[PDB]
């Protein structure tokens, strides 16, 4: 979940910088195509609800659901350190959910506030700015951050994109030439 | 008053009448289109099946409803603006045809009756007319029919013997 | 509607003119009152209240009503609830007066003449009666509204020009 | 089959079908009727179909085919269901799959593309039947065979066409314009998603050298750009 | 069978209950095959069916009580298919319990239209029985039914899109068969369902506050006054023991509907409104939850927005481009109005 969700979301974003596979992804797909959607009972359904909650950007809901799926399962109760892992997972989920949020909502948002985002994801700014900048640089996202005012920018580039397309076309042509030969 | 008849409407009416003529059974159908201003646009038609019944009561409302619904999935989605028939008798021989028109007029007072003659229609001479009832007086009168074709349609028609945004704006 | 009202004014008893004036000034499609005001029956001094209403709806703004409210049936309008339909119309007519003088209208000026909240202001501009009356572009960043018998004459001239323009466009299409 | 003849009515019917919607981007689909029992397929009538395309997938109304055909049969049993048409102007990626659907009604399926935009004067029609040449040592692969077309008319229609060419010899549209304006007021995001799509198509082609899919995507992107220009 | 199901409920044997149900399915499939064979149970006979139907009814009940909702939904169609074959009517007692179960299933299912339908089916059936019945229940049930219909997610479909593609929603609903399954001629809209709510019998026993709410939101909705009206109306519901109970469980969807309407109306009123003002204009649980709602409304295409977090402003549409196509869209509307007006004038000409 933690691994494949932000990469899925981005794909939903359609930036498609990288492709990632997340376990239990197939099960989630089956649920979506299900005629009936019940409130979670089996553990995979609690995990599932946590996933969709991550998609919509409610991290609190997601954290809640894992316990709810877990409680019937007793899955997290079988570890001696369970508290520690609860808080640790709470943090990692905070991070990845912040990522997911940013991925899905960058379409309609041209600009952002690191202070508000920091408070609302319960993630200190040092983490926020880091995650966002890292990701943007890694995915080649047309996004710009002013560290001084702590603000972000998106929704752009056209000229560059066209240049890329041209390159691809050239490649295809070369291939055809091979066959012709 | 003017009835504008489209390319497919005119060709379907001539085709159907001639097919009807081989049958020896009179052919009727419905005209689809738009009442614009006084003027009426006939953009398409469809044939009604041959009935044992003559003139009025010929119409099959189950056939009509099915055909209209299936066309609607089709783009045109156009009001029934009247009916066409092929009737041999001339001139103005039959009383019975007119009453049909009264039924159409009661449904929609703007309705038009077109009559085509598939036997006397010959190259250089289409024999067709369009009528409405009058509102010692005569019962009905005839309005001349013009033809509307797009530039695309004109090019298409020229393949015989070959040797959308715009329309909206207009 | 002007036709129907003029025909009625010139056939009905003079006693029916006050009600006709209330009807005209409450009618959703009517913004021009000059032809009605100019009617000889309309002209008469005795229907002083009616004449005042005509001046108010033919020539004045919302401000002019406020100035004269103690001598016009503002109170009667309040009792009736007629005024709000009338109040709305006078505010619409005020926008028309402003647009005659200037094709760019600052929000601050409108609000004072409007006597309405700036946030609301756009809503009032937004409302359809206003839209039919006026076509304009709202500039929130610059806080302005760009709004590009006597009036009828001018309108006529415009219409003629408009037709010519449309013809040009059609001609081009026909060519293609 | 060696060749195809098409009646002028079919050309005009396809154009009329396309015209009512008033969509440049949209491609309309329907049924053709006539006689395919000889080496010359004669296309003599047609009717429109409800049709929608989402992504690769497209929906055709099977019940509509059966119900309209049944009425056609009551008018004239001589005009058999022999294939389908669309407004093109070119073969599309989904066409071999759509063609497999029409095969159920009749076989072999025949596809008439009617270029209702009429970019090329010589042909308003391209005709195809599905067949596979095959590869030795490998399973046969389906493909469209291009058949020559001519426009021909029975006497009735000849008379009709000559009569029509004698002199030579809006709310929906407004709504469409509004939609175009809305697209324009949004085109910065649709640009960036058409840039990606274009790249995708290129990728597909590369794989082929999938290729067809990529090509289709590229075409779609181009179409979307053209529609943006027309709106402007 | 009845004994077996009671066993499953009493000992929470959920895994076995599911298997029990499947066994019952296999048994019934056999009978149709069996019927051709001699000595087969006669699915033509009413007593035989009444027994089978009675079992499936209980299957639905236990399913709900064991919170096995997916199994519940499967058992509902099991029940449905038997009712179609059914000649003799079921006991209204056992039938009303059935509908009272469907309301729970569909509340959990998130299918609010089916939820309200099931409520209505139960109300129509509980009105008859008891022959003498409490009026205090008719009060709360009718109110519940009505509130659940106001509380339904907006069914509105865009005009521009529909003509071109006839497309609305995501769109996909795997519980679509169920509408046909409830003897409904077709899936309804919330406006349609409401009209039944609109009808006096639902209205007559309906608490007054809800009728007012319906006015405030569905009849004459004005953002500049909605907050006040709701503030004065919400006190009354809380005080009532029964009204509050009906109300407590619909707070969320109701709030969603109201806020959706506020966002749409603000989209109509403004072009670029301050984030402070927009959030301020419509009440929210939290400022950030309000932003969440606004984006959700945008994704479901009830509004198009661009949110600039830098300046704290929201725009309901590069800058000049967005103004140009807004102008075009205004001009178009103006033309339409003029055209329509001309038509009206034609009539005046005759006068």
């Amino acid at each position: 979940m933690l691994l494949e969700i932000p990469y899925m979301a981005a794909h939903e974003s359609d930036a498609r910088r990288r492709m990632i596979s997340k376990q239990f992804h197939h099960q989630l797909r089956v649920g979506e195509r299900q005629p009936l959607l019940g409130p979670p009972e089996s553990m995979r359904e609690h995990v599932v609800a946590a996933s969709k909650a991550m998609k919509m950007g409610d991290w609190k809901t997601c954290h809640s659901f894992i316990i709810n799926e877990k409680m019937n399962g007793k899955v997290w109760d079988l570890f001696p350190e369970a508290d520690k892992v609860r808080t640790m997972l709470v943090r990692k989920i905070q991070e990845e959910s912040l990522r997911t949020y940013l991925f899905t909502y960058s379409s309609v948002y041209d600009s952002i506030s690191m202070e508000t985002l920091s408070d609302m994801f319960e993630l200190d700014l040092p983490t926020v700015h880091s995650i966002i900048s890292k990701m943007i640089i890694n995915e080649e996202l047309m996004a710009s951050l002013d560290q001084p005012t702590q603000t972000v920018v998106m929704h752009r580039x056209x000229x560059x994109x066209x240049x890329x397309x041209x390159x691809x076309x050239x490649x295809x042509x070369x291939x055809x030439x091979x066959x012709x030969x | 008053k003017q009835v504008q008849i489209d390319g497919l409407v005119v060709l379907k009416i001539i085709k159907h009448y001639q097919e009807e003529g081989q049958g020896t059974e009179v052919v009727q159908g419905v005209l689809l289109g738009l009442v614009v201003e006084d003027r009426l646009e006939i953009t398409n038609c469809f044939p009604f099946p041959q009935h044992t019944e003559d003139d009025a009561d010929f119409d099959e409302v189950q056939y009509q409803m099915e055909m209209m619904r299936s066309l609607r999935h089709v783009n045109i989605d156009h009001l029934h603006v009247g009916w066409y028939q092929s009737t041999y008798y001339g001139s103005f021989v039959t009383r019975a045809l007119l009453d049909s028109q009264f039924s159409y007029q009661h449904a929609i007072e703007e309705s038009v009756v077109l009559i085509y003659d598939p036997i006397k229609t010959a190259q250089g001479s289409l024999s067709l007319k369009a009528y409405r009832l009058t509102p010692f007086e005569y019962m009905f009168e005839e309005v001349p029919i013009v033809i509307k074709n797009s530039h695309l349609i004109n090019v298409l028609m020229w393949e015989l013997e070959k040797k959308x945004x715009x329309x909206x704006x207009x | 509607l002007l036709g129907s009202y003029t025909e009625d004014n010139a056939s009905q008893a003079r006693v029916d003119a006050h009600r006709c004036i209330v009807r005209a000034l409450k009618d959703p499609n009517a913004f021009l009152f000059d032809h009605l005001l100019t009617l000889k029956p309309v002209k008469f001094l005795e229907g002083e209240l009616i004449h005042d209403l005509l001046t108010i709806f033919v020539s004045a703004k919302l401000a002019s009503y406020v100035k004269f409210y103690q001598n016009n049936k503002d109170f009667i309008d309040s009792l009736g609830l007629l005024h709000e339909q009338n109040m709305a119309k006078m505010r619409l007519l005020t926008f028309m007066g402003m647009a005659v003088e200037n094709k760019e209208i600052s929000f601050d000026t409108m609000q004072q003449e409007l006597q309405i909240g700036a946030d609301d202001v756009e809503a009032f501009v937004i409302d359809a009666v206003r839209t039919k009356m006026v076509y304009c572009k709202i500039d929130q960043t610059q806080r302005k509204v760009v709004v590009s018998x006597x009036x009828x004459x001018x309108x006529x001239x415009x219409x003629x020009x408009x037709x010519x323009x449309x013809x040009x466009x059609x001609x081009x299409x026909x060519x293609x | 089959g060696r060749v195809v003849r098409l009646h002028p009515v079919i050309l005009a019917s396809i154009v009329d079908s396309y015209e009512r919607r008033n969509e440049g981007a949209a491609r309309v689909i329907g049924t053709l009727l006539g006689t395919v029992d000889k080496h010359s397929v004669e296309v003599t009538n047609c009717f429109s179909v409800p049709h929608n395309e989402s992504e690769d997938e497209v929906a055709v109304d099977m019940e509509f085919a059966k119900n309209m055909y049944e009425l056609h049969k009551k008018v004239s049993p001589n005009e058999l269901i022999l294939g389908w048409y669309a407004t093109g102007h070119d073969i599309t990626e989904h066409s071999v799959l759509i063609h497999e659907y029409y095969s159920r009604e009749a076989p072999n399926p025949i596809h008439l593309t009617v270029d209702t935009s009429l970019q090329n004067g010589r042909m308003s029609i391209k005709a195809y039947v599905s067949t596979l040449m095959g590869v030795p040592g490998r399973t046969m692969g389906v493909m469209f065979t291009p058949l020559t077309v001519k426009y021909a008319y029975y006497d009735t229609e000849r008379i009709g066409v000559d009569l029509i060419m004698k002199t030579c010899f809006x709310x929906x549209x407004x709504x469409x314009x509004x939609x175009x304006x809305x697209x324009x007021x949004x085109x910065x995001x649709x640009x960036x998603x058409x840039x990606x799509x274009x790249x995708x198509x290129x990728x597909x082609x590369x794989x082929x050298x999938x290729x067809x899919x990529x090509x289709x995507x590229x075409x779609x992107x181009x179409x979307x750009x053209x529609x943006x220009x027309x709106x402007x | 069978a009845q004994q077996a199901f009671k066993f499953c409920l009493q000992y929470t044997r959920k895994a076995e209950f599911r298997k029990l149900c499947d066994n019952l399915r296999m048994h019934l499939s056999q009978i149709q095959r069996h019927h051709n064979q001699s000595t087969a149970i006669n699915l033509n006979n009413p007593e035989s069916q009444s027994m089978h139907l009675e079992t499936r009814l209980v299957q639905l009940d236990s399913a709900i009580s064991m919170e096995l909702w997916q199994e519940a939904f499967k058992a509902v169609e099991d029940i449905h298919g038997l009712f179609s074959l059914s000649k003799k009517p079921p006991k209204p007692q056992l039938m009303a319990n059935y509908y009272n179960k469907v309301s729970t299933v569909f509340w959990k299912s998130g299918n609010a239209l089916f939820h309200a339908s099931t409520l209505h089916r139960l109300y129509h059936l509980s009105r008859e029985m008891r022959k003498n019945l409490t009026q205090d229940e008719m009060q709360r049930m009718s109110t519940r039914v009505l509130l659940a219909t106001l509380s339904i997610p907006i069914t509105p479909e865009r005009t521009d899109i529909a003509r071109l593609l006839d497309m609305d929603g995501i769109i996909v609903e795997k519980q679509r068969r169920l509408a046909t399954l409830l003897g409904l001629q077709a899936p309804p809209t919330r406006i349609g369902l409401i009209n039944d709510m609109v009808r006096f019998n639902v209205l007559q026993y309906v608490v007054p506050e809800v009728k007012d709410l319906y006015n405030w939101l569905e009849v004459e909705f004005n953002p500049l006054k909605l907050c006040e009206r709701v503030t004065k109306v919400l006190n009354w519901v809380r005080e009532q023991p029964e009204k509050e109970p009906e109300l407590q469980q619909y707070v969320p969807q109701l709030q969603n509907n109201t806020i959706l309407r506020l966002l749409q109306q603000v989209s109509q009123i403004y072009q670029s409104i301050e984030f402070s003002r927009l959030t301020s204009l419509v009440p929210f649980v939290d400022a950030f939850q309000l932003e969440r709602a606004i984006v959700d409304a945008a994704r479901h295409c009830d509004l198009q927005v661009r949110i600039d977090h830098t300046s704290r402003t929201l725009s309901f549409g590069x800058x000049x481009x967005x103004x140009x196509x807004x102008x075009x869209x205004x001009x178009x509307x103006x033309x339409x109005x003029x055209x329509x007006x001309x038509x009206x004038x034609x009539x005046x000409x005759x006068x």
